């Protein structure tokens, strides 16, 4: 308290938060349910990569 | 149809034909560029006017 300090940890963390890569994609091949649970993420994932109408193409771009 | 004939020699018979029509295909395309500076500053936050 007793200095404000030049500098603010809450925006040096979050301007790195997006600069950190996007994870791997992970494909359960041993549980049903993982895999399912993944298989889902797939599809959307395809959908929200190759479909012109969001801006969420443009973002993943 | 057909009309029936009777100075023809032999009734002309029914008539059907088969006829297979195909679909043609034509794609489009269309091309937009985008800046590094916009795909980066949007990726940033806004914090001050």
């Amino acid at each position: 308290m007793k200095v404000q300090g030049s500098v603010d940890r809450r925006r040096l963390q979050r301007r790195i938060a997006g600069l950190l890569p996007p994870p791997a994609r992970r494909l359960n091949i041993s549980r049903g349910s993982e895999f399912t649970r993944d298989v889902r993420g797939l599809v959307e994932e395809h959908a929200q990569a190759s479909s012109l109408s969001a801006a969420a193409v443009w973002r993943a771009g | 149809p057909t009309i029936a004939h009777g100075d023809g020699r032999r009734p002309s018979k029914q008539r059907t034909f088969i006829v297979v029509k195909n679909c043609h295909k034509h794609h489009i395309s269309t091309e937009m560029e985008l800046s590094m500076l916009d795909l980066e500053i949007l990726h940033s936050i806004p914090e001050t006017p």
